[PDB]
């Protein structure tokens, strides 16, 4: 049929994952790799609606959606000397799929980021001990740290008693809390 | 639908692209429409992404 006519993203992304390990012998650089690469709106949707939602996932696997030119991993130079605003989910009754999308979207809609970039991209990890949110900015200026956590959190919808904590990468104390 | 949904700043001087995240629903496939079903590239696109081993939901 016909091309729709497409909306585009203010940059490209890439999705990775995560696998679990299913030997004792697999290392981590064997477990993650990079998925697929988008830059218009609707191509977003066709990938969202054709991977598992994050309910689907097994324990100790890891959705990341990054600008396509920062690997997920505090080593590269995007991240260094950064770190993330991270949302743990004490249980299992919060809708992970609808608090994941509505991170996505706010991601890729640039609308929580700082006009002049600071986010590199969302990881969601799925744990044991409790879902994790975590988003990741390219350096550790305060202000702006502050404006796009507050931001995370409106759109995470949590109360005052809900909190995030900011984590440089260079580590394990948070050095903001909301 | 709270009130972030339709939240996006304004007068960007850096970027070109914003969308409140009503804006990106309101263009998510509707029911019963081929618009995206029928679109080539997005066809190719889903057909690119891995099989369903691939993601290991067994493990659990
Ligand atoms: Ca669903």
């Amino acid at each position: 049929g016909p091309h729709m006519v497409k909306h585009p993203l203010n940059t490209a992304w890439t999705l990775w994952y995560t696998k679990p390990a299913v030997d004792k012998s697999e290392s981590w650089s064997d477990l993650l790799r990079p998925v697929t690469s988008f830059q218009t709106v609707e191509e977003f949707w066709a990938i969202i609606q054709n991977i598992p939602e994050p309910h689907e996932l097994p324990l100790k696997s890891d959705y990341h959606v990054f600008r396509n030119d920062v690997r997920p991993e505090w080593e590269d130079e995007a991240n260094a000397k950064g770190g993330k605003w991270s949302f743990q989910l004490r249980g299992k009754g919060a809708d992970i799929d609808e608090l994941w999308l509505r991170t996505l979207l706010a991601v890729i809609g640039e609308t929580i980021d700082e006009d002049d970039s600071q986010i590199n991209g969302v990881v969601l990890s799925i744990r044991k001990g409790g879902n994790k949110f975590a988003l990741w900015t390219a350096s550790e200026d305060k202000e702006p740290l502050l404006r796009i956590g507050g931001k995370f959190k409106q759109v995470l919808a949590l109360t005052d008693d809900g909190h995030l904590e900011f984590f440089p990468h260079s580590s394990p104390q948070p050095s903001i809390t909301l | 639908t709270d009130p972030i949904t339709n939240y996006k700043p304004m007068d960007l001087q850096y970027k070109t692209y914003a969308y409140s995240m009503n804006e990106l629903y309101h263009l998510k496939p509707s029911l019963a429409s081929a618009s995206y079903e029928e679109d080539p590239l997005i066809s190719e696109l889903v057909r690119s992404l891995p099989k369903r081993k691939f993601w290991r939901l067994r493990m659990g």
